[PDB]
């Protein structure tokens, strides 16, 4: 529920990758379609668990601070290079 | 940014809460909803439409419409009763 | 004498200075600006806020380009358009509607009702004047409207001020001794005729198309107790109170739009039209041009960006201009409190005019309630309650 | 930057921008 | 004003009670429905 | 398995790799060594930066 | 070849399910998947499964039932059709996926988004029902009551004054089905329903 996460687990995530990237000498991403840092460890990947793959609802900034409007738009986390679907890690997890 | 155009950085950074106050100005309170005020009327109107309108630049309002329509045939004369325009009468008047 | 506008003002927006250190060069400002531009109608309302009346959405962007850049060099808070509303009479008064004086002696009643059709544009035109002998005013009205002949000579004063589209009528019933009593008071109801029917008592706002035919007047003493301003606050209270039993309505503004667009842009005007509350008078081919002519009319709190959004739907064709026509009843009935709108969404009909109201009230600081029993004095309720229509107030 | 809707700047955050729309919205005497 | 507001832990927790709400909002996976053991039905939401 | 499934299953993971190089007949059999003993050997000797 | 087409759609679903924060999401991302004209039943049942399939209820896939079927009035048909099927293969399903499948539906019925046409499809006799039915209806009764509070529940069962004639919920003056009935509803935890059919026994 909170928005603010949203973004900041998308930024967080995205500079975990990119300091992989960096170590390479090389943070091109055609270099690194998500298999190399989402794959199982016993595949030889990195394992990483993802969540800032999915879309980040979207409302008029002029009517948010002063009241609750419905979600009309979508702005995107994540970009994955082509169609994939990194499954969330919240939904493999029962809500409280 | 209009949806064809480019995208650049903000050129104005200054619109953090040092106020700490709605102002009770812009409130929902008072506003009379008709229709939603998007950003082609910002651009448009530039010094009605919103405040804080600095640096902003006005356009031609209009130009004549041309109502040339090249030959399609050379063997045509130049001066032509095109049937694309509408004829002239007008028997819908009350001179003196 | 005073010019004479091809237009009124109908579009309302209000200002204020982005910090309130610089109040006073905004004031200097919105003098200045008075000054450059004739429509423009500055003005203060209650709540503190300036509020600038201007023809339509270019005037006032250049309006106010003018202010913040040629005359007072600082930066404001604009709020969005908004319109000039009026107020009206559908109904005849439910009740006949009476004052006192502050001497408690001296008792007015007055009654009231909507004009007929014609008479609010023959007045606007010129073709009435009440500086005309009164000969020729009742001849007119007796010819074209069929108004008979006593009702005819009665018509004292137009409101507000000359060219108003409100009539002082009397009818005292005749057999009065006290002729030269009545037109001594009248001199001075006038002037309260005019301050009632120039800031209404629904809005501070004025009223058009109502006539006060006035009922009764009782005074027994002599001339000594007779004082102006012990009586003008007397008529302008039975005037609000009149007006208020007539079940009055609100009217509004509408423009009357001239699209010149191609044969395939057609569609999208009449889709914009449609949305936009407004409804095509006239749709036909330009002689001697291939283009074609569309008039329309449209409200003016709904044209907000019209001509925007239809130069740029259309790829640059179908330039359209807006000019002031007429003025319209809103759909809704302005006091209705079983109507409890969501405040995000716009009002879809039948309850526009309280929408307007209220928001427009907030606008201006008056106190939302609207206390009729505020107008009328008790034994008037009293009066309502036997009448059986005392809900409603 | 559009209607209300987008961040200033795509730079700073890991996305692109590209809001889209909800596609889900519902649009009611 | 109808909603108490307060931030136990980590979280940010503001209470709506049934009878102030007049709006109608999605029930999202981020609200707890509160109950009431005298009525067993829900009167107030939490919004976490 | 999800996250397997939404890469386009192991084979399809295992096209970006090396693993055809290694000449191995099939995946299933094969794990990895987590240190080569040489690593294990060096694990506490003093070394430089 | 439809059967390799149907498992891919499936699993490009379920892929599109589990890849979603909220349910607004979840529907944009599910309306962009393009399927074909006939199998719009397809995406409602692999919701449902997905709904039962993990192990507490989440109010996830209500809320994504309750957007689709408020979306159009093919959604609405396409679900209650859902239900009307799923209420005959129950049996089938263990009690943890019972239960998430009676949480849907409740959370649906609750919301006035399917309606309640589709209690026609239900009958409180032997012949036709079975343990799993019968934990099924007190799981969705029991959280309809908590949604709705036990009062507006009476009305809405009071008053079909449509297709919904409750004749299996409310069973036909017949044979002993009216004694299972009352008994049921007052062992669920109801009873005040059923007063109105207590007075038939002293009828007849």
């Amino acid at each position: 529920s909170t928005p603010e996460l949203l973004d900041l687990l998308v930024k967080c995530e995205s500079k975990i990758q990119t300091r992989v990237k960096i170590s390479l000498n090389s943070k091109m991403p055609s270099r690194f379609p998500p298999a190399v840092f989402y794959s199982p460890k016993e595949l030889g990947g990195l394992g990483m668990l993802s969540m800032g793959h999915v879309l980040i609802p979207q409302s008029d900034l002029r009517w948010s601070k002063q009241t609750d409007t419905g979600i009309t738009h979508f702005r995107s986390g994540m970009t994955t290079n082509g169609e994939h679907l990194i499954p969330n890690l919240y939904r493999y997890i029962q809500p409280w | 940014a209009i949806p064809g155009g480019p995208k650049f950085e903000p050129l104005y950074k200054d619109e953090a809460p040092e106020m700490e106050d709605w102002n009770e100005f812009n409130d929902i309170y008072k506003l009379i909803i008709r229709h939603p005020i998007k950003t082609e009327y910002r651009i448009a109107f530039p010094y009605l439409y919103n405040s804080r309108a600095r640096s902003v630049a006005l356009s031609e309002y209009h130009q004549p419409s041309n109502v040339f329509v090249p030959p399609e045939d050379p063997d045509l004369p130049a001066f032509f009763w095109d049937p694309i325009i509408n004829p002239i009468t007008s028997r819908q008047l009350t001179l003196h | 004498r005073p010019i004479a506008h091809m237009s009124e003002s109908v579009f309302k927006v209000a200002v204020e200075p982005h910090n309130p250190s610089e109040l006073p060069k905004l004031l200097d400002g919105l003098r200045k600006t008075n000054k450059s531009y004739p429509l423009s109608i500055t003005k203060v309302e209650e709540s503190g806020e300036h509020t600038i009346f201007g023809t339509g959405e270019m005037y006032m962007d250049c309006l106010l380009y003018d202010l913040r850049t040629l005359y007072s060099e600082i930066e404001i808070r604009v709020s969005d358009p908004v319109a000039r509303f009026c107020e009206t009479a559908v109904d005849t008064s439910s009740i006949k509607c009476f004052s006192d004086t502050p001497n408690k002696k001296n008792r007015i009643t007055m009654v009231v009702e909507p004009l007929e059709k014609g008479i609010s544009n023959d007045i606007e035109n010129g073709k009435v004047n009440i500086n005309w002998p009164q000969k020729r005013i009742s001849e007119f009205f007796q010819k074209n409207y069929d108004w008979d002949l006593l009702a005819s000579r009665s018509i004292w004063a137009f409101g507000p001020d000359d060219r108003g589209t409100n009539i002082l009528r009397d009818d005292t019933l005749s057999t009065d001794v006290d002729k030269n009593v009545l037109n001594s008071v009248k001199e001075y109801i006038k002037q309260g005729f005019q301050w009632g029917t120039r800031e209404g008592p629904l809005c501070d706002e004025t009223i058009r198309n109502v006539n006060f035919r006035l009922m009764d007047v009782v005074l027994a003493p002599e001339q000594i107790y007779r004082g102006g301003g012990q009586i003008i606050p007397t008529a302008r209270r039975v005037c609000y109170s009149s007006f208020l039993t007539a079940s009055p309505r609100l009217m509004e503004p509408v423009y009357m739009v001239e699209v010149h667009a191609p044969a395939d842009s057609l569609p999208i005007i009449y889709d914009l039209l449609t949305r936009r509350r407004g409804h095509v008078l006239q749709d036909i081919p330009r002689p001697g041009s291939p283009l074609y002519l569309v008039r329309a009319l449209i409200p003016v709190i709904d044209s907000c960006g019209f001509e925007t959004d239809l130069r740029v739907h259309t790829q640059g064709q179908a330039m359209c201009q807006m000019v002031f026509d007429h003025w319209q009843v809103v759909p809704g009935d302005p006091l209705d409190k079983s109507i409890k709108p969501k405040p995000l969404e716009p009002a879809r009909g039948s309850d526009l005019a309280r929408d307007f109201l209220i928001k427009t009230r907030r606008r201006k600081g008056l106190v939302e309630d609207v206390s009729t029993t505020r107008y009328f004095d008790q034994e008037m309720i009293d009066s309502l309650k036997e009448a059986g229509v005392v809900l409603s107030l | 930057s559009y209607n209300g809707i987008g961040l200033p700047t795509p730079r700073g955050s890991g996305t692109n921008g590209y809001v889209m729309r909800n596609l889900s919205h519902v649009k009611k005497v | 004003n109808p909603n108490l507001l307060f931030s136990m832990t980590g979280f940010e927790v503001r209470i709506l009670p049934k009878i102030r709400q007049n709006e109608e909002f999605s029930l999202k996976d981020g609200v707890w429905n509160l109950t009431d053991n005298r009525t067993k039905q829900r009167t107030a939401q939490a919004f976490i | 398995v999800d996250v397997i499934q939404a890469l386009g299953g192991v084979e399809g993971i295992l096209e970006h790799t090396m693993f055809k190089a290694t000449g191995f007949p099939s995946w299933e059999g094969l794990f990895w060594e987590k240190a080569s003993g040489f690593e294990e050997s060096m694990k506490f000797k003093k070394l430089t930066n | 070849q439809t059967n390799a087409s149907l498992v891919n759609l499936r699993k490009s679903i379920y892929l599109t399910i589990m890849s979603s924060v909220d349910f607004e999401e979840c529907c944009h991302k599910l309306l962009k998947i393009d399927l074909p004209e006939g199998q719009e039943i397809e995406l409602c049942n692999m919701v449902i499964e997905c709904n039962s399939q993990e192990r507490t209820y989440a109010k996830f896939y209500g809320l994504i039932g309750e957007r689709f079927c408020k979306l159009s009035r093919t959604w609405r048909s396409t679900y209650e059709q859902c239900f009307k099927n799923y209420y005959e293969t129950i049996h089938r399903y263990e009690t943890n996926r019972l239960r998430n499948i009676a949480l849907f539906f409740a959370n649906l019925l609750s919301t006035d988004s399917i309606g309640w046409e589709v209690y026609d499809c239900v009958r409180l006799t032997e012949d036709d029902t079975t343990a799993s039915s019968r934990i099924f209806l007190k799981i969705m009764f029991q959280e309809i009551v908590e949604a709705l509070g036990l009062k507006s529940l009476v009305e809405r069962l009071h008053d079909p004054n449509l297709v919904p004639y409750l004749h299996g919920l409310f069973p036909v003056d017949e044979a002993r089905n009216v004694r299972f009935s009352i008994n049921y509803f007052t062992s669920i935890g109801l009873g005040a329903l059923t007063e109105e059919m207590r007075e038939y026994l002293l009828t007849m």
